[PDB]
């Protein structure tokens, strides 16, 4: 089913200057498909690291990356004030993305529907697929659906299955979720993202999230 | 396709001079010698063109030149 | 590093490799360089053979309902292993021992890349097309047990400098006059094309239709038959052009695999088993196979009865050089 990735280090006091590491556990083998990902308070997941040992372009050169088995590994050599954030884990080698708890490196009724617009601009439906997460208040990211237009094929989780329907006008160069019946767990905040095709570097670009207060 | 081709272009330049002359030389040039002459020629030479120009290179390449459980990953540090 | 591995069905024979894709430039093929391990010795006197082959296999509906199907075997090569090397053959040696053997192939320039044809519903066995295989046997007939088959993919990519702008016009008297154009002559897959089409119209008659289409001609050299051609992705635009007057216009289209799925025939990247590939790439010229290109045809209906004028535009579609291996399946 669901590969748990599991991130041991709920918090890290990581003082300034300090060799910092974080590990990632999964359940099965995803071979070398793992990304990680920094979200600063308040603001979009950034891309740092693909295929557990890639260095994705406009980071410095202090994040390594490392895997020995099913054991993945972040290390930040020289710590600095600007990187205070949380650090996600994901693999992307089955369907469901399945992203990791964080590590925390510190010094309207259901019959209610509503829609969200993604604003793309550079970008093209078939070239590239489109990705939408979501992340409750106090939770790990959570992946909602994906598009692609090139094969013609879209996906959606287990518990969005019925209730949740994503489309892309190509005119426009827009995505939309169309929520129709909103449950419990719908109160979070949704992220828009996209990802490269014929090849998967991580999800590079990120929308804005847009916070949803539905379910009372 | 060519030997289509150029059957064609054979008979239709043949049933050309073959119609006007048909119709002509009946009581002008002569009657019975020339018109019957004329339409035994033109039928056989039709049906020989055919055979020479789309057989005949079949009958070349026939008789002479009849010549024609997984996969897996290590780390090799 | 990662290489790769495969293990023989009674598990006594295994082979390492270090790619899965040759590319080819106008310099020589990328070498295939790989090692073979018998770790015990039950082949008393029997030696491990080690074949590179290159194989051509085409078959039509008509030509199925006759009977009639082709099969050719055009570069074949066989070594010795088990009787200079590069720094992965020797490490491989130093991490597996004394019974590593180290094997190597050199493809020669101007042979056929992997190429397949999109098979429809009916048949369920191998693709038609042509492919690459590396087959490690121990033989001192060829048998299963023993036998280990690894499939490998020669690809070319797209050329760092681009070539100039494809333009081509054409005139008609009975007069009219029509020209076009493209932005470059190299595209990437999935990527728009973008046309510019300007036509002068000083006949008394108009223009009712304007047609634009991708089309995709694949040469099969060996055992001479027809080239296919496709309309891989059309756009149809109602537009009038008065006598004495211009038009000129842009227009922007796609092709893609999801409305093609049904067409059989359609020529596409090597698959190494059945995963989803998109088009295939245009074959640089610079063989001996299935050698694609693409088109794009711009064509006027004009007036009534009616004929029509047409310009046909040729570019190149290919991938930019990775920095990463292609992974060769889905990747969600």
């Amino acid at each position: 089913g669901d590969i748990q990735m599991t991130q041991s280090p709920s918090s890290l006091s990581a003082s300034v200057g300090d060799r910092v590491t974080i590990t990632c556990r999964a359940s099965q083998s995803v071979s070398s498909a793992v990304a990680w990902y920094q979200q600063k308070p308040g603001k979009a997941p950034k891309l740092l690291i693909y295929s557990a040992s890639s260095l994705y372009s406009g980071v410095p050169s202090r994040f390594s990356g490392s895997r020995s088995g099913t054991d993945f590994t972040l290390t930040i050599s020289s710590l600095q004030p600007e990187d205070f954030a949380t650090y996600y884990c994901q693999q992307y080698k089955y369907v469901p993305v399945t992203f990791g708890c964080g590590t925390k490196v510190e010094i309207v009724q259901p019959g209610g529907s509503l829609r969200l617009s993604c604003a793309a601009s550079g970008f093209n439906v078939y070239s590239s697929s489109i990705h939408w997460v979501r992340q409750a208040p106090g939770k790990c990211l959570e992946w909602v659906a994906s598009i692609s237009s090139y094969y013609g094929y879209t996906y959606y989780a287990d518990s969005v299955k019925g209730r949740f329907t994503i489309s892309a006008d190509t005119s426009k160069n827009t995505a939309y979720l169309q929520m129709n019946s909103l449950r419990a767990e719908d109160t979070a905040v949704y992220y828009c993202a996209r990802s490269r095709q014929f090849w998967y570097s991580g999800l590079d670009y990120w929308g804005q999230g847009t916070l949803v207060t539905v379910s009372s | 396709a060519k030997p289509i081709g150029f059957t064609m272009y054979t008979t239709c330049i043949i049933w050309l001079a073959f119609i006007p002359i048909f119709f002509g030389t009946a009581q002008s040039a002569e009657k019975m010698y020339i018109q019957t002459t004329t339409l035994t020629v033109s039928m056989s030479l039709s049906a020989s063109v055919s055979l020479g120009m789309l057989y005949m290179p079949k009958v070349y390449i026939i008789i002479f030149h009849p010549e024609q459980t997984n996969t897996s990953s290590t780390k090799t540090t | 590093t990662r290489v790769f591995k495969k293990a023989s069905p009674n598990g006594k024979l295994t082979v390492y490799l270090g790619k899965r894709d040759f590319v080819d430039h106008i310099d020589l093929v990328d070498p295939v360089d790989g090692v073979v391990l018998v770790d015990p010795e039950y082949l008393k006197e029997r030696r491990v053979y080690v074949t590179l082959t290159c194989a051509f296999r085409y078959g039509r509906e008509d030509l199925d309902v006759l009977g009639l199907t082709f099969r050719k075997d055009l570069f074949v090569a066989n070594v010795q292993s088990f009787p200079p090397l590069t720094r992965l053959q020797e490490r491989l040696i130093k991490k597996l021992g004394e019974h590593a053997y180290p094997f190597t192939f050199e493809i020669p320039p101007n042979l056929p890349c992997s190429v397949t044809l999109q098979p429809g519903p009916e048949d369920t066995g191998k693709a038609c097309g042509v492919d690459y295989e590396v087959k490690a046997f121990c033989a001192e007939k060829i048998h299963k047990r023993n036998s280990v088959r690894l499939v490998i993919e020669k690809v070319q990519y797209a050329p760092e400098r681009p070539g100039p702008q494809p333009t081509a016009e054409t005139t008609r008297q009975f007069p009219l006059h029509l020209e076009a154009s493209l932005d470059k002559e190299i595209y990437y897959h999935g990527e728009p094309i973008s046309v510019n089409v300007h036509v002068t119209n000083n006949t008394n008659k108009t223009v009712k239709k304007i047609k634009i289409s991708v089309r995709q001609y694949a040469d099969i050299c060996l055992f001479n038959t027809a080239q296919y051609k496709c309309p891989v992705a059309m756009e149809e635009a109602d537009d009038t052009v008065a006598p004495s007057s211009t038009f000129c216009k842009v227009y922007t289209l796609t092709p893609f695999l999801a409305n093609n799925r049904e067409k059989r025939g359609l020529a596409l990247d090597g698959k190494l088993k059945h995963e989803d590939t998109n088009l295939a790439s245009s074959t640089l010229l610079r063989i001996l196979g299935i050698i694609v290109s693409y088109k794009v045809k711009v064509k006027l209906v004009v007036s009534r009865a009616s004929s029509d004028v047409a310009v046909e535009l040729p570019f190149t579609l290919m991938h930019p050089k990775p920095k990463e291996e292609p992974p060769h399946r889905e990747v969600p």
